[PDB]
């Protein structure tokens, strides 16, 4: 829930 | 144990063939928690090789797989995949799935190794290390069994039927230029015994269904 | 890239800091003990995970993570990881192992060598062995002698995990030649040297004796 959060949004926002 | 994920799928394949690992999680839903392959070659450290989050279907992989690796999820059989084509010898690895935690994998399958190469299961040859007679009465001696020529791994190696197991070293198997393992098993015991004990090995190597024990005599 | 465990000697009792070694978000840690699988001791740079021991914790400063056992027992003896995330290709890597080994006395190794046997004879091949048992430090010298050339390119050694009992180390190194190569050479003999060997130690045998 809240402890996959970070993680998820750290990969979704990577360009590169 | 309340949470657990559960690898399956694993074991042997030829450079540029393909298998499929499954990871079974239970205790939790794996749409609530995004999932992880991590691979560890024999006696390396651990690469994180793939991502994925079964609610959105973000998937990522290591530059060292990319092309090759496909991460999947079966939400309602709860299990993540990781579909591996084009494999190669440095694919060799134990292979674990693992859940995210924050910034961290707080639950971690129990691996399942892949061993990709060309060769073919092929039981061992057994061969007698012999103590030296040059021992002699006392103090001790060492003798040992070498297992050859053998693959995949694993082999166990016990002695007397596991009567014997103070002083008893069974040594990481080297793999040789051939593709074949192999490795050597010892033990020391007093040197008054090597005219008054039977000493044996027991070899199993359980992929080609071979067990072979080995007495194991002075020189004289 | 990636590649074996570096090493650091500790006493039981000791007190480590491991730095994890492009920067980083955020960082987890890891231990890990043979044929098991990893184990999460702190993550998001200094959160304990449930149920690990106080004396492990976790730390930023600057750039720098990194993980303190306040003071070593022998459960934790083991393989340490730092994994890093970050925004950036890759996002998630795992450092180079850190293999806590226990720091013992000096021990010399007992040394033993073996012939090949007359069964393996037949098969056109000879392995011979030598043996470096019970021994500390991990670090051992093994270089085999044939008719006194000394030879390189044809052993491999292969060395035990320390011992849970005793905290020592073994070692096999294997000469391999042809049946007809081994019957050319009388003299068959692996020299060894440690720290704890005033001078070398060598064990041989004559072929056709033993």
């Amino acid at each position: 829930g809240s402890a996959t959060r970070e993680l998820d949004e750290l990969m979704a926002s990577l360009s590169d | 144990s309340e949470v657990q994920l559960v690898e399956s799928g694993g074991g042997l394949v030829q450079p540029g063939g393909s298998l499929r690992l499954s990871c079974a999680a239970s205790g939790f839903n794996v749409s609530s928690y995004s999932i992880h392959w991590v691979r560890q070659a024999p006696g390396k450290g651990l690469e994180w090789v793939a991502y994925i989050s079964s609610s959105s279907g973000y998937t990522y992989y290591a530059d060292s797989v990319k092309g090759r690796f496909t991460i999947s999820a079966d939400t309602s059989k709860n299990t993540a995949y990781l579909q591996m084509n084009s494999l190669r010898a440095e694919d060799t690895a134990v292979y674990y799935c693992a859940r995210t935690w924050y910034y961290g994998f707080d639950y971690w399958g129990q691996g399942t190794l892949v061993t990709v190469s060309s060769a073919s299961t092929k039981g061992p040859s057994v061969f007698p290390l012999a103590p030296s007679s040059k021992s002699t009465s006392g103090g001790t001696a060492a003798l040992g069994c070498l297992v050859k020529d053998y693959f995949p791994e694993p082999v166990t190696v016990s002695w007397n039927s596991g009567a014997l197991t103070s002083g008893v070293h069974t040594f990481p198997a080297v793999l040789q230029s051939s593709g074949l393992y192999s490795l050597s098993s010892v033990v020391t015991v007093p040197s008054s015994s090597l005219g008054t004990q039977t000493y044996i090995c027991n070899v199993n190597h359980k992929p080609s269904n071979t067990k072979v024990d080995k007495k194991v005599e002075p020189k004289s | 890239m990636t590649q074996s465990p570096s090493s650091l000697s500790a006493s039981v009792g000791d007190r480590v800091t491991i730095t994890c070694r492009s920067v980083s978000s955020a960082v987890a840690w890891y231990q890990q003990k043979p044929g098991k699988a990893p184990k999460l001791l702190i993550y998001s740079a200094s959160s304990l995970y449930s149920g690990v021991p106080s004396r492990f914790s976790g730390s930023r400063s600057g750039t720098d993570f990194t993980l303190t056992i306040s003071s070593l027992q022998p459960e934790d003896f083991a393989t340490y990881y730092c994994q890093q995330f970050k925004r950036q290709k890759e996002p998630i890597t795992f450092g180079q192992g850190t293999k806590v080994e226990i720091k013992r006395t000096v021990a010399a190794p007992s040394v033993f060598i073996f012939p090949p046997s007359d069964s393996q004879l037949k098969s056109g091949t000879a392995s011979v062995v030598c043996l470096l048992n019970n021994f500390y430090p991990r670090e051992a010298k093994v270089q085999w002698k044939v008719d006194n050339a000394l030879q390189s390119g044809n052993s491999q050694e292969s060395v035990t995990e320390q011992d849970s009992k005793d905290s020592t180390y073994s070692l096999s190194s294997t000469l391999t030649l042809s049946k007809a190569d081994y019957e050319k050479h009388k003299v068959y003999a692996c020299e060894v040297t440690h720290q704890g060997l005033s001078s070398p130690v060598t064990k041989s045998f004559n072929r056709g004796e033993c």
